[PDB]
């Protein structure tokens, strides 16, 4: 009943084995999910200071042509 | 010793590593989870205030 | 109780004739004098060192249980300067047999433990198993049911590189997964009569590094043999050459202790000597005394002269 | 009374009855008193860790042990709530380790049950030391007192020869600020007390008549003073030792005495007032360590359970206490209840439960 | 004791008494040591002013006559 | 143990022996205060004298 | 079996082998004094003959 | 007559003690002689050399009032 009982643990430290290395599978995934995310808000906060830049220089415009 | 005592220090064996390896693999999600958002903040800071930095010295060179 | 005076070296070749004849007893000519103040210290010392030299390999030798007869050549009995250097090529064979043995132990600890390596490579581990059943409930006592231990047993096995005997062996074997526990049954494992020092492998690649170490120490184990062999020889040899020249050594020494016995003159490099002998022999040794000076290169006359005190 | 603490793999609800119902396994035949212990549900990670657990919490519950040994002694000097002869045993928040065990639970008040077995050692063995620290410090400052206080009753203690004046001589017995004379004081052998009264007269030259009186009265000799002018000073003395008198040159001082009577008081009202507070602290504290004691001991028992015998960690623990020489009966009972259900692989050393000595 | 007492009561007055008396006398001598110094060398200032005045309208007298 | 007249003759001694040290150290008092009286006189004498001679010394040297 | 003719011959041979031993060792002696003598002399004259010859040329170059 | 003949050979051993220290005598007598011929020998070398120098110089003189 020995080769069972190697055969067993084996198999339980197998599992270990595939359990830690697909946890950190999945940390790498969501590292790179959060850098994808990451770049989704800073493009969004981009556009936002486009816009910005855009009001101003119309404006800037307008109102140095009056004066 | 008996088949039965055998097969008990088996038990054991598993269950000692089963209760190890379900521990570290859960510590490592959450600690994943933690790096995700830290990760992800100090990016997101790092470069938003470059991006302020270089919006602000156009605007004060528009005015 | 006449007195002789001659040169030194004329003294040694007469010393050398008159021992041998065996009928003069000398006197000695200086009784505050120590060996130090004799001067024959030096040649005295050098006869001790190889005489200590010679016993020790003599006594391998005969540890040895080897038939060298001894049966003669003594009574040739010359005494050269070149006894030292005689000496010294028997002083190196007594360090080339040491380093042998010292080599050959060493070689043999090796065989052992490779030796052990071969059962070792499934995998039967080596304990003495004088009490495994204390052993194992140790290894409980540590932490009881926790892992499988797993049996190996081996056939027929070999002398004990210890107990020096044959006896079974079987070893439990442990694979732990905790750092705590490998130090526990470490601490177990010294304090048993127990070999468990290599991690065991099941990879291809340890069994071919087994297969490669079981060769080379089959090698090693012939070479044992053939040093072994040839110390044989020389020591065959050897003890022929050294029984020989041992009791020649002795009579060196015999030789210069007479010679300290002596006074030493100041007008001429030469010694005084008195010896008490009858006529008969007096004749007998002014014969013995041409004989001698004639070995000598310089024949000095040697003059004897009678003495009535 | 002592208790033995003791654990079994509990795979059955049945242990409970088979530990403490049925009468063939059931400590004592069901006569010996034993309870179960409440242990909130801790978790052990590793096997590596839970090893070095048992170690440490080896060492921790000998020290704290140590310590509770430590504090009860100093009590037990103090003779408040504990005496050599009653009380040796601790309370535990106030109440007997009978009390306590029979309503024992792990305590969240000293490490909250959510904490890794580190950070609980750690807690606990964070408070033993601090508590012992605490003695340490309080205890010094007792001793202080006491033996300071002890030494000046000793002070004014003894014999003629060595005793304080300070209780003895009164401010009425000299004149003071005189402009000629000085006064001596002579001990006196109560044999040669009539002869001193009159001998001392013919000891010096310019004498006062009349001068001389009785100060105090000892079983072996009399304190007397007497006022002479200050040169014979050398010659009475002189011929007092001649006289074997002995005779101690004392200028009485005001100041100095009643310093001296002051300290004396004050040193006793603060070790008394001290005593109060100390003792209640120290009750207080020796009480909590008592407490913390069992729980490190329960954590002890806990973890070699489960080294002992894996998981899952429903084991049937019981406090013990013995019938008088029932330890042969209760070793048979339990052996047979339990030896025969695991291996011949577990005394000192091999036992079929855990099991941890309650000295108390 | 009170025999003693009073004894040295009357010997401390009658020393401290003599003490006190030769100390007040000490000082006495000397403030009258300091007058008499004092009127003797007024006097010899005196007598030296008129030394000087006199050799002061000599002295004129003199170079006058030159 | 003693009669009136042997302790009343001590005492009486005792008595006298301290008027007698009062009296000497008076003695002595006023022996050093005929020295004191001398000295400061003669100190206070001839420094002011001294100053009186200069002064006039310097005087004369202006007059002549 | 020696008379005392033949004893005292043996001895005055002895005395001529010591005699032998000092007129082996005094001719050593003197070959090396001839040895250092040679040594000694060639080096002075080479050196001081040199010396003069240095000065004298030096004249003769400063002439020519 | 042993005594007679280590006494003979103890005068032999002191004359040639002697011989060999007057052997030295020589040789320090025989370096001092050295010492003055070599001087006596440069006094004839620089002779030599000084005749030399002034047949030199003499034939120099011809030859350099010459042509």
């Amino acid at each position: 009943s020995q080769s069972q009982g190697i055969q067993q643990l084996l198999q339980a430290e197998k599992r270990a084995a595939e359990k830690v290395a697909d946890a950190r599978k999945r940390k790498a995934r969501r590292l790179k999910q959060a850098k994808e995310e990451a770049q989704m808000e800073v493009e969004q906060y981009r556009r936002e200071r486009e816009q910005e830049f855009q009001s101003k220089q119309q404006a800037a415009m307008g109102s140095q042509g009056n004066l | 010793l008996s088949d039965a005592d055998v097969q008990k220090q088996i038990k054991h064996m598993m269950a000692f590593i089963e209760q190890e390896a379900n521990e570290k693999a859960e510590e490592i999600d959450a600690k994943a989870e933690e790096e995700f958002n830290i990760e992800k903040g100090r990016l997101v800071q790092t470069q938003r205030l470059k991006i302020m930095e270089y919006y602000e010295k156009k605007e004060k060179q528009i005015e | 109780l006449a007195q002789l005076f001659l040169q030194s070296e004329a003294a040694y070749c007469c010393v050398s004739e008159l021992e041998e004849l065996g009928k003069v007893q000398f006197r000695d000519l200086n009784p505050d004098v120590n060996v130090f103040q004799r001067k024959f210290v030096n040649e005295v010392r050098r006869c001790e060192e190889m005489d200590r030299k010679l016993r020790f390999v003599e006594k391998e030798i005969r540890k040895a249980n080897i038939p060298i007869m001894d049966t003669g050549e003594n009574p040739e009995v010359p005494f050269p300067r070149d006894m030292i250097d005689l000496e010294a090529n028997f002083e190196k064979i007594e360090n080339e047999l040491k380093e042998i043995n010292t080599n050959q132990e060493a070689l043999k600890r090796n065989f052992l433990e490779l030796t052990e390596l071969k059962f070792i490579l499934f995998v039967a581990g080596v304990i003495n198993r004088e009490r495994i059943p204390t052993f194992e409930r140790m290894l409980w006592r540590v932490c009881r049911g926790n892992v499988f231990l797993r049996q190996a047993e081996i056939e027929n096995p070999l002398e004990d590189p210890v107990t020096g005997d044959y006896v079974h062996k079987s070893v439990f074997i442990i694979f732990f997964q905790g750092d705590q526990l490998k130090n526990r049954v470490k601490k177990i494992c010294e304090g048993f009569r127990a070999s468990l020092y290599p991690c065991p492998e099941t990879p291809q690649e340890r069994k071919e590094m087994a297969s490669g170490v079981n060769t080379r120490i089959d090698d090693l184990q012939m070479v044992l043999n053939q040093t072994e062999d040839h110390r044989q020889r020389v020591l065959q040899a050897a003890a022929k050459n050294i029984r020989v020249w041992f009791i020649k050594v002795r009579k060196m020494k015999a030789i210069y202790h007479t010679l300290n016995l002596c006074n030493i003159d100041v007008t001429q490099k030469c010694l005084i000597a008195e010896v008490w002998c009858p006529v008969t022999d007096l004749d007998s040794i002014q014969f013995a005394l041409r004989r001698g000076t004639e070995h000598s290169g310089s024949t000095v006359p040697s003059i004897l002269n009678r003495m009535q005190t | 009374t002592e208790f033995w603490l003791i654990s079994a793999p509990g795979e059955k609800t049945c242990q409970q009855t088979w530990e403490k119902l049925h009468a063939a396994t059931t400590k004592n035949n069901n006569l010996a008193v034993s309870s179960k212990f409440n242990i909130p549900d801790l978790k052990v990670g590793t096997l590596d860790v839970l090893v070095g657990l048992s170690d440490e919490l080896a060492k921790l519950d000998a020290f704290v042990e140590g310590v509770v040994k430590k504090v009860a002694q100093y009590m037990a000097d103090v003779l408040e709530d504990s005496k050599d002869k009653v009380q040796e045993n601790l309370l535990a928040s106030g109440v007997d380790l009978v009390t306590y065990i029979t309503r024992f639970q792990w305590d969240m008040a000293k490490y909250p049950i959510k904490q890794s077995l580190k950070n609980i050692s750690e807690i606990i063995a964070k408070g033993v030391t601090q508590i012992d620290n605490d003695l340490k410090s309080r205890a010094s400052a007792y001793n202080n007192l006491k033996g300071n206080l002890q030494n000046l009753e000793r002070k004014n203690a003894g014999s003629l020869l060595t005793r304080s004046l300070a209780e003895i001589v009164k401010k009425d017995d000299f004149v003071l600020d005189s402009e000629y004379l000085v006064t001596l004081l002579v001990v006196v052998p109560k044999l040669n007390h009539n002869d001193w009264i009159k001998q001392y007269e013919t000891l010096a030259e310019m004498v006062v008549p009349r001068s001389s009186n009785v100060l105090s009265e000892d079983q072996d000799s009399y304190l007397c003073n007497v006022t002479l002018f200050k040169k014979a000073v050398d010659d009475f003395r002189h011929k007092a030792r001649e006289n074997k008198f002995i005779v101690r040159d004392f200028q009485y001082n005001e100041e100095e005495m009643r310093a001296d009577k002051e300290e004396m008081n004050r040193l006793s009202t603060d070790k008394k007032k001290q005593f109060g507070p100390l003792v209640r602290w120290l009750k207080v504290n020796f009480s909590e360590a008592f407490i913390a004691w069992i729980h490190i001991k329960a954590l002890r028992v806990f973890v070699e359970s489960v080294l002992r015998y894996g998981l899952p960690v429903n084991f049937q623990a019981m406090l013990l206490q013995p019938n008088k020489k029932s330890v042969k009966k209760l070793r048979e009972v339990l052996h047979e209840l339990y030896k025969h259900l695991d291996s011949s692989a577990a005394q000192q050393e091999y036992y079929p439960y855990v099991y941890y000595k309650i000295d108390c």
